[PDB]
RNA sequence: AUAUAUAUAUAUAUAUA
RNA sequence: UAUAUAUAUAUAUAUAUA
């Protein structure tokens, strides 16, 4: 997989992530690693295949 | 902790008795742990007050043994006699050195008897063999016999640095106990009455035998400290040059196979040429004879080692070579009597058969340069020329004087020699005069001064009055200015690293190209130095008193001059017995305000004149000329390849010139690499001299224990760096005897890792080396608010001396000088510059340190309940440490490693990072006000005093900018501009930058900005809170190198810093210091 | 501000950035008054 | 009803309140609970059928 | 009169003052207050009654 | 005795 | 009863009745 | 349809250098 360290930080780049402010671009981060990329790619599959 | 581990054994070993205890006592953070701390260290004062064990206590108590920190080890000793000696028989079982007579070509620092040197008590003068150390020789012996029992049983490896470290041993413990180990006083200071029957340089020689027999690794060093250790009990004198003499024409062997490069404006590459290293016969024949000098001393082992060198002459075990050089220097200091020191300095044959046609164009190139470096602020009135006598006054430096003088300040009378005390009687007496400087001639001389160096001839310095140095302190300000705006005087390339700084050598080296590098015999007293340098500097202030207009402006000119006519015949004075010698010495005076920044013009101008008169017979084009005092190279470029007889006619025709100015030199030429300052290129890396006396100091200093403690750490981690091993075992045996106090009688008190380690005032040594580290862990941030806290002490003395009517006339003398106002804001902020400026005086700093100490002991022997809530350097880092996520990250070996002596866990960080590539420079900016002020008026405000400003009125803003001096245009556009708002977030966050060093012993050697370390590093980024970005980039490069140096492994971080905590961590880095920021957390 | 005890003793973090934002405005606010009497 | 805390951390976001700027939308969130939810209910009734 | 605690604050949301910067709108509530609205009244009316 | 030290130093250890 | 100049970098520390 | 400007705080101690 893409590094999720380092994909964080190129996704806190795309958007403007800025201190300050109450931006509705700080929950696009949330819930984002390698353990729930594993649980989705395998809950899709099985439950197609059942 | 390891050194907690060193603590509990070298108690077990001093005191081999029953009737000894050691109670450890501990604090925690916790509210519960605390009264776990109390009772557990009340119960071994009461059981241990009568006969009663602690085996039976430490089970009942291991619920805070396990889980707080140790905070000190107390000592009970019921010892009457030290044991010293008679643990020191187990170790004298070789045969006692006996010394040798005719080695020295004087008599007192031959090796005699002290009886035979010195026939009765009174003329005893321990300053020829005096330490000046605040540790003892029985105090050492008790550090390695120590060491010799820890290490006794080892393993096939470490015995053999055991056994090199014993057979040296019985060098020096045959020789101490045939006299017996001399016994000090309080003060360490060997008195007359034990040293009746020792030989004198007994103890400045078991210092520095001890010193190096800890740094014994190898059996490359064991044949070095053998034949060092034998001799220096011998000849005090020539030994030290002996050795390291060919190592200046050792560095031109070499060849070069992929230097480092500075370019022009300073920054570092990388260049892979490959140049010869040429060197003619006439080498090979001054290489013999400075071999030949090193056998009839006696030492044979040292010079086997550079003759199965010469055969390779290879940069691999060049490593090896710069050893030798460095172990020369460890054999003490040349301390010898201050009239042979000076008598045969200021002894020199002056001839009137010089070429006079070479003065004249050497006459007209300083006149050409005084003028060059004053032309602009001369033809525009500068803001510091017009006020010489006050610029010059209120930053004066407050080192010493000539004489000593009985001073009155009000009623506690004092005996100082300080230059800004005596400014204080003179202004108050009214024998001040600030136009007229006195005559150095036949009638009142100039007094003398001493500075001793590790391996030269111990030299004599100059004391001049203080109104020498207000007549030229504001021109010579004016020159060091053009000094950092030249490529060819050496203040420019002056930067922390020193990659960058003496890297332009291996700029032009090629194989058509030609360095040279010239040191003069003696640049003080020199033929050149005593007319035509005073005469082309006196001309040049002719010229410069037409540039200008005003009557202020000439009038410091005329002073500059005046000090430069007076200079012209001088006198020294320099006692004998009961006499007093009066030397006339109409040269240079090393000592002066002048004494750098006019050897860099004297010696430019001199060698651009010696480089011109070989221009008769090759052509060629010259490409730097680096000058740095005396030290200096001047790169020449050829036309053809530069062959072994060009080598030659040019090392004969620039000695040769120099001869006729009379001036005696040795001119050593190659094209390889030259040895400039003590720093050596030699073949592509740069190699020190790593040379520091650690247990030798060349003078007694203002300092106590608990500081000179810090130093010998300091002299140890420089030693590391630059290639001189020293054990760890030791530095940390002679820090637990060191920050040892004796309470009462028979009671030692011992403070642990905690109270050492930490980053506090009481700081001592690092934890691991290299490297400091800011414990964000809850018992240790709570110990560092505890050691803040008793930091500000206040000294009698100085309070005494500040409400005087002699101090505060002045203040009020200076102040008035000044500002043509009435504002107290500046006299009660001068009056807080020259409180600060009073703590040179030894007995004020003395007693602010004691007073620092002295309330550490209550604070130690208890367990710490001091609880405050202060931001500290180290609760910020308590905030932002649970937010990293480490993981392992492999990272390659791409550059090259351009220093080989480092030690292998920083050369690993070198070689993956880099090398620094430029110095960075991220403060911040100025304060608006602070450029308004400094460009008018020559006070310079503390930015406490320029935050207490801005905070006043509007109306009272224009009254201190008018005040010091500014017009009422420019302090109406800047009051009217309202940019006193804006800075208000420019001075508080010139405190952030100011905070986090990049700098350090160990951390100017890499590269920060390095496109590795930026890799490893991943914080994603937030637009605003600028000052909480700048700490999280820089205090994630410094998590990384912090653990890749403990590990030797790379960890890259995450730091997901979430926008409600930046926000808090944003007042928290406003609010460290003492003044009303406008956001706080609660 | 007037702000419900919900959001005041809250845990999640987007709960503890509005509490240090309505928090920087009441810092903001009271500075803007005294720089006028400056 | 809906929660307090998760609807001002709603209402926030379409707002978009921005530290360190004097903003007439700071103001959008006082008296938002669901004290005053009840309140308004019945205060509305309660005076129409009296 | 109008309290001159409660007008700045209206005063000083119309403008939108943003902190760290100097903006030219700090300076349109500088003396403002009760001390000088009932001292500019006079002014005007007793300067035209002589 | 010395009994008291290799019971206290491997308290620290 | 008490002697240690000047400059250049670098680091540590400090400012309050 | 619109996201400000600007390079040498001071003092003492300590080491490296001249
Ligand atoms: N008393 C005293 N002890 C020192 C001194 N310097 C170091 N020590 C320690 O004392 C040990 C050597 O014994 P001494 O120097 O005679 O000190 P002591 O055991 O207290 O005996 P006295 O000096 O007579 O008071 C060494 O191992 C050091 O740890 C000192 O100046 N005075
Ligand atoms: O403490 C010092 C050291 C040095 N200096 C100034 O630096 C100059 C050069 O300092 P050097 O140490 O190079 O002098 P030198 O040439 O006499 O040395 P040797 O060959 O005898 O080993 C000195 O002549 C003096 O002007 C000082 O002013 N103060």
């Amino acid at each position: 997989l893409v590094s999720t360290e380092a994909q964080i930080q190129k996704m806190s780049q795309d958007l403007q992530l800025e201190a300050l402010t109450i931006q509705s671009e700080t929950q696009f981060l949330t819930g984002i690693n390698s353990q729930a990329a594993n649980d989705c790619f395998k809950t899709l599959i099985a439950a197609m295949l059942s | 902790g390891k050194y907690n581990l060193i603590l509990s054994e070298y108690l077990s070993f001093i005191y081999n008795s029953q009737s000894a205890v050691q109670i450890p006592i501990y604090y925690s953070s916790n509210s519960e742990l605390e009264n776990r701390c109390i009772e557990f260290h009340s119960k071994c004062l009461e059981n241990s007050k009568n006969g009663l064990s602690l085996k039976k206590l430490f089970v009942e108590y291991s619920d805070v043994i396990e889980n707080a920190t140790l905070l000190s080890i107390l000592s009970y000793s019921y010892d009457k006699y030290n044991a010293v000696e008679r643990k020191l028989v187990k170790y004298a079982k070789g045969k006692p050195l006996e010394a040798d007579l005719t080695v020295n070509e004087l008599d007192y620092e031959n090796n005699k008897i002290t009886s035979e040197l010195f026939p009765t008590a009174e003329e005893y003068t321990d300053l020829l063999m005096d330490p000046a150390i605040l540790t003892s020789l029985s105090s050492n012996l008790n550090a390695v016999m120590f060491w010799l029992e820890k290490h006794e049983n080892d393993v096939a490896e470490k015995l053999k640095i055991y056994k090199r470290r014993l057979d040296l041993f019985t060098i020096v413990a045959s020789t101490v106990n045939k006299y017996g180990v001399p016994r000090h006083n309080a003060k360490y200071r060997y008195e007359y009455e034990v040293m009746k029957d020792k030989p004198y340089y007994l103890v400045t020689w078991a210092n520095s035998s001890i010193e190096m027999l800890m740094s014994v690794f190898s059996h490359e060093d064991y044949l070095i400290a053998r034949e060092l250790i034998v001799l220096s009990y011998s000849n005090r004198s020539t030994l030290a040059k002996l050795v390291s003499s060919p190592m200046s024409i050792l560095v031109a062997l070499v060849d070069i196979n992929g230097t480092f490069i500075t370019n022009e404006e300073l920054e570092l590459e990388f260049s892979n040429k490959y140049v010869r290293a040429i060197v003619p016969d006439q080498t090979f024949d001054e290489l013999k004879q400075m071999l030949d000098n090193m056998r009839k001393a006696g030492l044979t082992d040292i010079p086997k080692m550079i003759q199965d060198w010469l055969v390779d002459c290879s940069i691999e075990k060049f490593p090896l070579m710069a050893k030798i050089y460095s172990w020369s220097f460890h054999v003490g200091f040349r301390k010898q009597k201050m009239l042979d020191a000076a008598l045969d300095q200021l002894k020199t044959e002056y001839t009137e058969d010089v070429d006079d046609e070479m003065y004249r164009e050497y006459t007209m190139l300083i006149r050409d340069e005084v003028v060059k470096m004053l032309e602009e602020p001369v033809k525009h009135d500068d803001h510091l020329l017009q006020d010489s006598e006050l610029a010059g006054l209120l930053s004066m430096s407050s080192a010493s004087n000539g004489e000593s003088r009985q001073l009155k300040f009000g009623r506690k009378t004092i005996f100082s020699t300080k230059k800004n005390m005596h400014v204080m009687d003179d202004m108050a007496n009214g024998r001040y005069t600030p136009g007229i400087i006195p005559p150095v001639n036949v009638d009142k001389p100039i007094p003398l001064g001493r500075r001793d160096v590790p391996g030269r001839r111990t030299r004599i310095i100059f004391i001049l009055p203080y109104e020498y140095f207000i007549a030229q302190h504001a021109v010579v300000e004016k020159m060091l200015i053009y000094a950092k705006h030249t490529r060819e005087y050496a203040e420019f390339y002056s930067q922390s690293n020193q990659l960058l700084s003496y890297g332009d050598v291996t700029r032009f080296l090629s194989n058509n190209s030609m360095v040279l590098y010239t040191d003069v015999s003696q640049w003080d007293s020199s033929q050149h130095n005593t007319q035509p340098f005073r005469k082309g500097i006196i001309m040049g202030l002719d010229m410069l008193a037409n540039m200008t207009n005003d009557a202020r402006v000439i009038q410091t000119l005329n002073l500059y001059k005046q000090t430069q006519i007076n200079l012209m015949d001088s006198y020294v004075q320099i006692p004998d017995g009961n006499v007093i010698k009066k030397i006339q010495y109409g040269a240079v005076a090393s000592g002066e305000k002048q004494t750098k920044a006019a050897n860099s013009i004297a010696n430019l101008a001199l060698i651009k004149t010696v480089l011109s008169r070989i221009s008769n017979k090759y052509s060629f084009a010259t490409k730097i000329i680096r000058v740095d005092g005396d030290d200096n190279y001047a790169v020449l470029q050829f036309n053809t390849e530069v062959t072994k007889q060009m080598v030659q006619d040019v090392s004969n025709d620039v000695r040769e010139t120099y001869a006729r100015m009379n001036t005696k030199v040795k001119a050593l030429v190659s094209t390889v690499g030259i040895e400039i300052a003590k720093r050596y290129i030699a073949g592509g890396k740069i190699f020190f001299r790593a040379g520091i006396n650690l247990l030798n100091n060349e003078k007694k200093g203002q300092s106590t224990q608990w500081d000179q403690a810090a130093v010998l750490y300091s002299n140890y981690i420089v030693n590391r760096l630059r290639g001189f091993e020293t054990d760890r075992e030791f530095i940390l045996t002679k820090i637990m005897q060191m920050t040892s106090v004796a309470i009462t009688g028979s009671l030692r008190l011992f403070p642990s890792e905690r109270v050492l380690t930490t980053n506090s005032t009481f700081k001592v040594f690092d934890s691991e080396d290299f490297i400091i580290e800011y414990g964000t862990t809850d018992d240790e941030v709570y110990i560092q608010r505890a050691f803040m806290s008793l930091s500000s002490q206040k000294s009698g003395i100085a309070d005494e001396i500040a409400a005087s009517s002699t101090f505060k006339n002045y203040v009020s003398r200076l102040s008035e000088q000044l500002l043509f106002s009435k504002n107290n804001i500046v006299s009660r902020g001068i009056a807080l510059t020259e409180k600060a400026k009073l703590n040179s005086y030894a007995p004020i700093s003395l007693e602010k340190r004691r007073a620092q100490i002295s309330a550490l002991l209550t604070m130690l022997q208890k367990p710490v309940t001091f609880k405050s809530s202060k931001i500290t350097i180290n609760d910020i880092l308590r905030d932002i440490k649970p937010f990293f996520t480490v993981n392992e990250a492999h990272l390659p070996i791409q550059y090259q490693k351009f220093m080989p002596t480092l030690p292998d866990n920083v050369q690993y960080i070198i070689q993956c990072i880099g090398s620094r590539t430029y110095q960075i420079e991220d403060d911040g900016s100025k304060s608006a006000i602070s450029r308004l002020i400094s460009k008018y008026s020559v006070y310079k405000p503390s930015i406490e005093e320029l935050y207490k400003v801005i905070s006043l009125h509007e109306n009272e803003i224009q009254l201190y900018l008018i005040s010091l001096g500014i017009p009422k245009i420019d302090a109406d556009t800047y009051v009217g501009s309202k940019i006193y708002s804006q800075d208000k977030y420019r001075i508080l966050e010139s405190y952030v930058y100011n905070l986090l060093s990049i700098n350090y012993g160990c951390y100017q050697l890499f590269d920060f900005n390095s496109p590795d370390l930026e890799k490893l590093i991943r914080i994603p980024f937030k637009g605003k809170i600028p000052a909480v970005t700048f700490i999280l980039h820089l205090y994630a490069k410094l998590e990384v190198i912090n653990h890749a140096i403990k590990n030797g492994s790379w960890i890259s971080l995450f730091c997901n810093y979430p926008k409600s905590e930046m926000i808090k961590l944003w007042k928290k880095m406003w609010n460290i210091t003492s003044l009303r920021s406008p956001y706080t957390n609660a | 501000i007037k702000i419900a005890d919900e959001v005041k003793k809250s845990n999640k973090e987007e709960s503890k950035q509005l509490l240090e934002v309505l928090k920087t405005k009441e810092e903001h606010q009271k500075e803007v008054q005294y720089e006028i009497l400056q």
